[PDB]
């Protein structure tokens, strides 16, 4: 509602090459294209984030993934964002944004993070994770324990 | 002719200074 | 005990780690004679026991000898390599002449593995070209999982007679999906 | 024929952000493509009163 | 090392590339260009910068 | 399999149908008896050799 | 093959180098008598070249009991006489009880008990290769069978010896098992294929049965699948006596021992396909050689290498193959010195004083 | 339990003598350098230096 | 026929492994549950409904309201094929909200 | 799995993120021709 | 070459061969020769399995 | 083969090769 940056006057490209010998270049490529040797890169933060809401003066989020593989999963994260500021992950506007602040969704700064409790983690009838593997506590992962706690 | 090309590799020396297997690319966040 | 006339086991694959995964016998393509009189249910029963002839036949026609079923590890040399043939580069400059020609003054414009082979784009001022032939296969056979394609080969599904008579040590364990052959005992958090 | 596909769900926005930390140290402001890092002075966070 | 690690033939160091279709919309500008490498010549896209 | 529904307000369920092959076989051979084997090809109710 | 404990014992409970044991190779160290290098000891620091010496002198008694506990414990594992896991409480266990009882006669006997157990453990990989089990076990089947009696013919007393072959030409498997009740036989640990041995009565009515020559499903046809995999596995190990003309098992074992013999036939004939489918006497030449290059850009002004390649072709025939070598390093420096740069190489070529600068050489 | 040690007390303690790579048992130093990333046993051996 | 809460999105739906040995194709529809009566039973006393049922006489209506149908055998590639489609690895219906 | 926060006034929300690998391999067989498969290994489709 | 020629995880290169061993015997002579300023090694990955 | 450098129990210290040098402002 206070000004804008409307004009994009233009935008251009640069690249910057090696200024490579061609009997090189050309030995360089031509044998970077075989199948044998294509290059593969991998996303840093290899994730499948989603999104649960909890509404507001909630206790616990319960959350379902329904039977499916597990092959190469390594590992949880989670924080939590207020809804005011995350956008709505959709293209074009989301005219219920109005807050122009860090975006921890985005930026990669989270100060929420200090509010857990009991992170349980139950597969199928079998609601132990960790398991036989146990923690002081044996069944979830307690974290940030109450004024009690001997 | 049949000869065979190797590569040039800056040298430190007479020798070539090949360098060793760095080929990585792991990054990995976990 | 058993009928000598046994379902098949159809194997399953587990196409990331690329081997096998189990076995069930197939409950999908069964028939239903149990309202058909004595005769029926005699063709029916030699349907089925042809079935298990033709599935011993192509095992031993395509299936590779093996002393274990569901092998954890698969050789280089029983894996399918696929290997292209060398790649021949057709180098566009001559080294020496440009040199020659930008010291002049002009101003142009516009371990062995390799095999600098002579034909005798182009230049004018020079005659001289070269091939370079390159390997493109592996540094290294693949030894690894097989794929998608060999699996169909090596894993038909294997008639089980008598099934489990004596021997637990016998038992081909490879049927389940959980067993870690390895060590030799089945295995998961659940 | 394209050779990008995005999901839904690549936060590839903050993948980048956790692949500079790594790779570099990303406290030293690079003017070039704005690496100032978001980062909040360490004693209005946790007020000290002495 | 001196034969086989730089050129001789007048080539640019580094390309510019100006938009061939542009469409300016409320809220999203979509520019498109055709990054063309040449032959021989070989190009690393971590130095492509809009 | 995900089916990506649009958010209807009441109770629904989807209703997939996979396509299969289901066949009979009716053998008469004597006067006054009918007997038949059926087959549902990928997803069979069928018994085995009891 | 199973790995002889009392060499992993030592590779689990001895020092790696040397030890109060290995007397005779550090005497050798102390004194210079290694061929390998002689001089390593002299050069050693003054603290740790007399403790070598004094160990050498007077040696240090040690307590061999661990060591050899721990062989014996290393060989129960390898029988699978305890759980691998079980290793730690057992090794803790003997060793106890040979402190609470120990002397002299216990220490002997836990020596005996060592060398014994080393053959113990060869004897059992050798048995499980032979697989001699299972013969023992045929025979016992076989002695449950009434034998020696057929009705028919006695080719059946053929076809038992030929039984006896299978257990023991096939090392790999061989397995007998007494089931609940009755004998089980099988080729492959995996047991794929495995058979009814007490069910194999069928063959006994059928002995000396002439083989009808129209089908193969006629009132002859009581072979339950049962047993006629119990002729397809023994079909390659029997050779010919049971006549063709003879009994139909006689007849169906020749059609098995073709039909195996084409499957090995198709699987060479497959993996083939496979593949196939998814696939001063210098000095003059010199001169000469200066002067036709120089002769040659002086009437036409071609390329470098047009130039020395019709200076090569005008020459005599005895100069060219004498000096062939040196005429094509010849060729390649003036070509790489006119490549550097043509005023010093027309200065060379009009210059007869000049001579090949060291470099050329090499 | 070998309650004595007639060995030199200045390489029975490993002052001076050999260090932990060729005085241990050849098992326990294949085990140690296999584990070296999780739950190493490099800290638990004295090593000699000698001027 | 496989259930879908109220104000839910989408359901998914796993199948233990079987080989399918001549497998036609798939078909789908959305059925109303007040609309349809308990399969297989002799008598179920929640159906309150008499209009026209699209489960057993086809009569289906709601088809219009699906988006995106995605298959993949044992979590592998998809089947539909390895490029068959412009959009990269699943079914696309009704692009609504918006498209290029 | 059951997540337990303790109660706040703004209406909020959890991050979980599942972590996956997430890789690409891009070919380029001819002149001017490229195409990359991508993959994940779980969570390989759908939100 | 697809993953009906290989399985996936050694096709997307998450376990068995490390980039030193699976590129042609070439490349990686000319990814090691150049790799003082021409760099390789950032394109190719190599698995770590636990 | 001067062994006059420190010991590590024996086995005398280290040394590499190729280690002797050059710099300039380049």
């Amino acid at each position: 509602v206070d000004g804008a940056s409307v004009r994009f006057d233009s935008v251009n490209l640069y690249a910057t090459f090696f200024p490579m010998a061609h009997n090189t270049a050309s030995t360089l490529e031509a044998m970077l294209r075989n199948d044998t040797h294509d290059q593969s890169f991998n996303d840093y933060l290899s994730a499948a984030n989603m999104l649960y809401p909890i509404p507001a003066k909630a206790t616990n989020v319960p959350i379902s993934i329904p039977s499916r593989n597990w092959a190469a999963f390594r590992g949880w994260s989670f924080t939590r964002l207020k809804t005011k500021e995350t956008p709505s992950l959709g293209s074009g506007f989301d005219p219920y944004f109005v807050y122009s602040g860090s975006i921890p969704y985005l930026d990669g700064t989270f100060y929420l993070n200090h509010t857990f409790k009991k992170v349980s983690i139950m597969f199928d009838s079998s609601v132990s994770w960790p398991g036989n593997d146990r923690l002081l506590t044996p069944n979830e992962f307690e974290i940030k324990r109450s004024v009690d706690g001997e | 002719e049949d000869i065979n090309f190797a590569s040039l590799a800056p040298r430190h020396g007479t020798r070539p200074f090949m360098g060793t297997w760095n080929e990585i690319g792991t990054s990995q966040l976990n | 005990m058993s009928k000598e006339i046994p379902t098949p086991y159809m194997w399953s694959y587990q196409p990331q780690m690329g081997l096998a995964a189990g076995a069930s016998q197939d409950y999908s393509t069964r028939m239903n004679w149990l309202s058909a009189g004595p005769s029926m249910i005699s063709r029916v029963n030699g349907v089925r026991s042809h079935r298990n002839q033709i599935l011993l036949e192509q095992a031993a026609v395509t299936s590779t000898p093996r002393a274990k079923l569901n092998p954890r590890n698969w050789p280089s040399t029983l894996v399918y390599q696929e290997i292209p043939g060398p790649t021949t580069v057709l180098l566009p400059r001559d080294a020496l002449a440009e040199v020659r020609m930008t010291n002049s003054g002009v101003q142009l414009a516009g371990v062995s593995s390799s095999i600098g082979l002579r034909p005798d784009g182009r230049s004018s001022f020079t005659p001289n070209q070269a091939y370079l032939t390159l390997q493109s296969s592996s540094s290294e056979p693949r030894s690894g999982g097989i794929g998608t394609l060999q699996f169909v080969e090596e894993f038909v599904p294997s008639v089980y007679f008598n099934p489990f008579s004596g021997s637990p040590g016998l038992y081909p364990d490879e049927f389940i999906p959980n067993f870690d052959a390895v060590r030799e005992a089945v295995d998961g958090y659940d | 024929l394209n050779a990008v596909v995005d999901l839904q769900d690549r936060n590839t926005e903050l993948s980048y952000q956790l692949l500079l930390d790594s790779l570099g140290d990303r406290t030293r402001y690079f003017s070039m493509w704005n690496s100032a890092v978001d980062s909040y002075d360490p004693d209005v966070r946790i007020i000290e009163n002495h | 090392p001196t034969h086989d690690v730089t050129t001789d033939r007048s080539q640019r160091l580094t390309l510019r590339f100006v938009p061939v279709d542009r469409e300016a919309t409320t809220y999203l500008y979509k520019a498109r260009f055709t990054l063309a490498v040449g032959d021989n010549r070989v190009l690393d896209m971590a130095s492509t910068y809009f | 399999m995900t089916f990506e529904v649009d958010p209807m307000d009441e109770p629904t369920l989807l209703y997939l149908l996979f396509e299969v092959f289901d066949v009979v076989r009716v053998h008469q051979p004597h006067r006054g008896v009918i007997e038949a084997v059926y087959l549902r090809t990928p997803f069979s109710a069928g018994n085995a050799t009891t | 093959q199973a790995p002889d404990p009392a060499i992993r014992a030592a590779l689990q409970s001895q020092p790696s180098g040397l030890a109060s044991d290995d007397w005779e190779a550090a005497m050798q160290r102390i004194m210079a008598l290694t061929t390998r290098n002689p001089e390593s000891f002299r050069q050693q620091p003054q603290a740790n070249r007399l403790s070598a010496i004094l160990e050498a002198v007077v040696p240090s008694r040690t307590n061999p009991t661990h060591e050899k506990v721990l062989a014996i414990v290393n060989a129960l594992a390898e029988n699978k006489a305890i759980r691998p896991d079980e290793a730690g409480l057992v090794y803790n266990a003997l060793l106890e009880r040979v402190g609470r009882y120990n002397s002299t006669n216990v220490q002997s006997n836990l020596d005996r008990l060592v060398t014994d157990v080393r053959e113990a453990v060869a004897q059992r990989e050798r048995f499980k290769n032979e697989g001699l089990g299972s013969l023992v076990a045929l025979n016992a089947f076989l002695a449950t069978q009434p034998a020696n009696v057929p009705r028919g013919q006695d080719d059946y007393t053929n076809f038992i010896s030929a039984l006896r072959l299978m257990v023991t030409e096939v090392p790999q498997s061989e397995v007998y098992q007494s089931g609940p009740d009755y004998f089980f036989q099988t080729s492959r640990q995996g047991l794929q294929t495995v058979n009814l041995s007490q069910a194999f009565k069928n063959l006994r009515g059928l002995w000396g049965v002439q083989a009808p020559v129209g089908d193969r499903s006629t009132v002859s046809s009581l072979l339950t699948p049962n047993s006629r995999l119990l002729l397809l596995l023994i079909a390659p190990f029997t050779d010919s006596g049971s006549v063709n003309r003879n009994s139909y098992l006689g007849h169906l074992l020749t059609l098995y021992r073709e039909a195996i013999g084409q499957a090995q036939v198709d699987e060479q004939t497959f993996q083939e396909i496979t593949s196939v489918s998814r696939a001063a006497e210098e000095e003059r030449i010199l001169r000469y050689v200066q002067q036709s290059v120089g002769l040659f850009l002086m009437q036409e002004g071609a390329t470098p290498s047009a130039a020395l390649d019709m200076t090569a072709r005008n020459m005599e025939p005895s100069m060219y193959a004498a000096n062939r070598p040196f005429i094509n390093k010849l060729m390649d420096y003036l070509h790489r010195a006119a490549a550097m740069n043509t005023d010093y190489f027309t200065n060379a070529i009009l210059n007869p004083h000049w001579l090949p600068p060291p470099g050329f050489y090499t | 339990m070998a309650t004595p040690s007639m060995m030199p007390q200045w390489a029975y303690m490993h002052i001076a003598g050999q260090d932990a790579s060729e005085y241990l048992s050849p098992g326990l130093v294949q085990f140690a350098r296999a584990t070296d990333t999780y739950f190493s046993l490099g800290n638990k051996f004295r090593n000699p230096t000698v001027a």
